[PDB]
């Protein structure tokens, strides 16, 4: 299991950035610009821009709330008029240089429309958003825009029964079959776009309840799925349908010691600028005895791309007869391949689309969206496994050390409006730091990353309103010391500015800069006066930041002892000289023990001159 | 049904099981004609509905007799009593498919034990 958080910084000792509307709620949508200079928010009844570079500036604002009679339409449906009849902003996607898409709940009756940028007001399309947008705030819900078009991931009706991926094309809509075998109970986690005679792929993560596993209770499953961006359904059979769906488990576990994470929170993909593959960074927790436990397992592409490309699929049989259970099949597969995209292969075969692929294999497809093959993790286990926090949304940074050595940086949230910053250092978990984004505890519902030149940032969106973080806080760090023993790649010490500088944005030499990821404050080149009465009690203040460390006292260059009736420790840290007398006068030293790798290190924290009066 | 024009009873032969679902033949399997008005068909779909629309498919007194079918992610409700009348057929915020736990009883009035009956036609 991953160490606590190696310091903690609360909302107080850190530069925030906060943004909310009095009055406004849920700002569960968050997207921003071409530019990266604007952010936009889509909260409950209102759309903002807001500037990203200081959420706190209000831009521009726009609200779409419901009217007194479809708010008592809801409530007469048994809803609640003033918690789930409003209409909260779902889809909040790019859809020009001059407008972007928006759907909303909207007291259940799904709405979607056209934000004018240059004016920040609705267009008024009102188009019905049913199986774009959830009708209830409860529902899980996904989306993402391709080509103008919107790929979502939902459930297509009121009670949540129906579940739904599918294309709002115009020209060419699909979407899923109401089948088990598709989708069984599931709940939508994230969606985006894999982009390369190679067709694109839109690829699609939830969680649904397993056919293939049986236990004491239905077991979920973490599912990994994709579609061609090219589908234009069958023509005989599967008209209007998805002919490109394939799906697999996504498997999050570390067997050793029985731990499985089958509840799939978040995905975020890690577009390396030097890596020509990206990778999954998918976040789970357990669906059993969750008390809680999170994980982080790293996914590559490549891994997936080989389930779906060569991996055999499940077969569903009668067993008894009334019953049914899912083997590997191990039968013949048809040609062209059922699931694969129109690539090369196809067109010399002269397939030009699914609407003129054989009835062989659109059937087969239609009756094994499943693959036998699980889509496991790289170096097979979990990037991170955590005790007592559940994690909520995750985003990763690709960083380059001053050694070069490339660390992925994860940035994740919890559910009492925590971010943690976390690296997996030689063979073991690094939490960095762990910033309280929210004062008032409210779980972080998403997540946004900024890696961009300048405007380097984390926003995070709750209940309660919007935060802006940086990646670091390297200007926290007191001594050479301290900015070292972080271990933190984003942080480096100056030596000609005498600051913990943010290598990798500051204007200070490469070369002439400190930085050990190995911890080893040896690289680094290198008195509070108290005057009380005598009989009288000494309060000697001491602290530090790391929550991975102990501090000890030393007087007369010995190791003092807080113990009655001479000495008592006040908070674990302050010193307390009881009965002041002659000889109590001196120097005092507040001193801190921190394990790195086998070695100690000893840092002193505090230096106080205490003298005894007459 | 009834016919001379369409009455309000349905008759129905029943023929008993056999070990896909086969009646027993000859004279090990026997045969029944019930009766169920169909205002007793629509009295229990009835108070189906309303159990499962307004108090959770239980039914005051006691209780579970409707309930959701066919494994559908939906279950019974406590909606407002005025979703009875507003809504008969149903609507996308009324549980569905809904089925009953209390089943139409019907007691014979011919009992036929070696006869395996196929068809039915009534007049009057
Ligand atoms: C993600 O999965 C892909 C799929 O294989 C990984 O890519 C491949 O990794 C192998 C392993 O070495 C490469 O093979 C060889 O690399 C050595 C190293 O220099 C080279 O000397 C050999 O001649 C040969 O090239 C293979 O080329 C490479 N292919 C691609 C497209 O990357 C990828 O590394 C995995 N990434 C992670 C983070 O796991
Ligand atoms: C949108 O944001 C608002 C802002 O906090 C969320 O409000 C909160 O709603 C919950 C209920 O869902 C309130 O909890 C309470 O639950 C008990 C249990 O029965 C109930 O008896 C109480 O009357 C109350 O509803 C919570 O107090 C309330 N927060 C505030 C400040 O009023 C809202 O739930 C969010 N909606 C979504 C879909 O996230
Ligand atoms: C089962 O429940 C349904 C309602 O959900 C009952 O239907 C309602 O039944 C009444 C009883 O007759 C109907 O009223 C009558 O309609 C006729 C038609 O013109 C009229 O001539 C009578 O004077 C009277 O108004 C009512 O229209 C009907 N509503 C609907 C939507 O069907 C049904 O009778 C119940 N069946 C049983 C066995 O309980
Ligand atoms: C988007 O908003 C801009 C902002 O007004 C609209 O711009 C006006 O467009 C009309 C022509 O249609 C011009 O005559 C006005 O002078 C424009 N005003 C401004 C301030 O630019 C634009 O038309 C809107 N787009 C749509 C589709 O409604
Ligand atoms: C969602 O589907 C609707 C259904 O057609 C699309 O609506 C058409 O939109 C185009 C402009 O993009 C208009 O020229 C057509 O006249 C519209 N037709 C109808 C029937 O609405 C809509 O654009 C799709 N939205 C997205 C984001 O894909
Ligand atoms: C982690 O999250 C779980 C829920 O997923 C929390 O468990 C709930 O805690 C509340 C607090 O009293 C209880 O009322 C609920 O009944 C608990 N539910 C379950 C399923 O246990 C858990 O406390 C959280 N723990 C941490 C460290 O975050
Ligand atoms: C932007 O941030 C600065 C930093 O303190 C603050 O002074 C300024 O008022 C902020 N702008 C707005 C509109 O809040």
């Amino acid at each position: 299991f991953a160490p606590i958080p190696r310091i903690t910084w609360e909302h107080r000792e850190v530069h925030l950035v906060q943004f909310h509307e009095p009055d406004i709620y849920n700002y569960s949508a968050l997207l921003l610009s071409e530019d990266k200079d604007t952010l936009y928010i889509g909260a409950r009844e209102a759309v903002f821009a807001v500037n990203a570079l200081n959420i706190s500036e209000k831009q521009h604002e726009v609200y779409w709330k419901v009217s007194e009679d479809k708010k008592a339409k809801c409530a007469e449906k048994g809803k609640s008029k003033q918690t789930e009849c409003l209409n909260y902003i779902r889809v909040l996607q790019p859809l020009s240089a001059t407008s972007l898409y928006v759907c909303g709940t909207n007291a259940f009756q799904p709405a979607c429309d056209h934000l004018n940028l240059t004016s920040f007001k609705f267009l008024g399309k009102n188009e019905d958003g049913k199986g774009r947008c959830p009708f209830d705030p409860a529902h899980s819900y996904t989306s993402v825009m391709v080509d103008g078009e919107l790929y979502s991931g939902t459930s297509y009706n009121f009670l949540g029964s129906e579940p739904i991926i599918s294309r709002n094309s115009s020209h060419s809509p699909l979407r899923t079959e109401y089948a088990i075998p598709w989708l069984n109970e599931p709940s939508f986690v994230f969606a985006d776009v894999i982009r390369k005679g190679e067709d694109d792929r839109v690829y699609f993560f939830f969680t649904e309840v397993s056919v293939e596993y049986e236990f004491v209770f239905r077991v979920l499953i973490p599912r990994i799925a994709r579609v061609c961006k090219g589908d234009q359904g069958g023509l005989r059979t599967l008209q209007k349908k998805w002919t490109s769906f394939l799906k697999a488990r996504l498997i999050c576990s570390r067997p050793d010691s029985g731990l499985v994470f089958n509840v799939l929170r978040d995905v975020f993909v890690l577009r390396s600028p030097g890596l020509k593959v990206p990778v999954f960074y998918a976040l789970f927790t357990p669906q059993l005895n969750n008390v809680g436990l999170s994980a982080v397992c790293a996914y590559n592409l490549s891994t997936a791309e080989e389930v779906f490309s060569h991996g055999k699929y499940m077969q569903s049989t009668t067993v008894e007869q009334s019953h049914t259970k899912w083997v590997r099949y191990n039968g013949p597969v048809p040609k062209p391949r059922p699931g694969a995209c129109i690539d090369s292969e196809a067109r010399a075969a002269n397939y030009t689309s699914s609407l003129n692929l054989p009835d062989k294999t659109l059937q087969f497809v239609k009756d094994h969206p499943l693959m036998d093959d699980s889509v496991t993790p790289i170096d097979n286990r979990p990037r991170l496994i955590k005790k007592d926090v559940n994690y909520t949304q995750i985003v990763v940074d690709r960083t380059q050390a001053l050694d070069g050595t490339v660390y992925d940086v994860m940035f994740v949230s919890t559910d009492r409006g925590a971010l943690h910053k976390a690296i997996s250092l030689e063979h073991a978990v690094h939490i960095i730091e762990e910033t309280q984004l929210f004062q008032d505890f409210e779980p972080v519902q998403t997540l946004l990353l900024s890696s961009k030149k300048g405007n380097r940032f984390v926003y995070a969106g709750s209940n309660s309103g919007v935060v802006q973080a940086p990646l670091a806080f390297c200007g926290k760090h007191g001594t050479c010391e301290d900015c070292v023993l972080a271990r933190d790649p984003y942080c480096a010490w100056s030596p000609p500015t005498a600051t913990c500088v943010a290598l990798h944005q500051t204007e200070s030499p490469s070369r002439g800069l400190i930085q050990e990821m190995s911890g080893d404050a040896s690289v680094c080149p290198d008195y509070r006066q108290h005057f009380f009465k005598h009989g009288g009690t000494a309060e000697l203040k001491c602290s530090q930041k790391s929550n991975l460390a102990r501090v000890f006292w030393k007087f007369q260059n010995g190791v003092l002892k807080a113990e009655s009736p001479k000495y008592g420790l006040m908070g674990r840290k302050n010193l307390l000289i009881f009965n002041l007398s002659e000889g109590d006068s001196g120097v005092y030293q507040c001193l801190s023990e921190e394990r790195v790798k086998n070695k100690t290190v000893f840092q002193v924290v505090a230096k106080h001159v205490l003298e005894v009066k007459v | 049904v009834a016919t001379s024009a369409h009455g309000e009873v349905l008759f129905a032969a029943f023929s008993s099981a056999a070990p896909p679902p086969s009646a027993a033949a000859g004279a090990s399997g026997a045969s029944a004609l019930c009766a169920f008005p169909l205002d007793e068909v629509d009295r229990l779909a009835n108070r189906t509905r309303d159990a499962c629309y307004t108090r959770e498919g239980r039914a005051e007194d006691g209780t579970e007799v409707a309930y959701i079918e066919y494994d559908v992610n939906s279950d019974c409700a406590q909606l407002p009593v005025d979703t009875l009348d507003a809504y008969p057929c149903g609507s996308d915020h009324t549980p569905s498919p809904m089925a009953s736990r209390v089943p139409l009883e019907a007691t014979p009035i011919l009992e036929w034990p070696g006869i395996q009956l196929t068809a039915v036609a009534v007049t009057m």
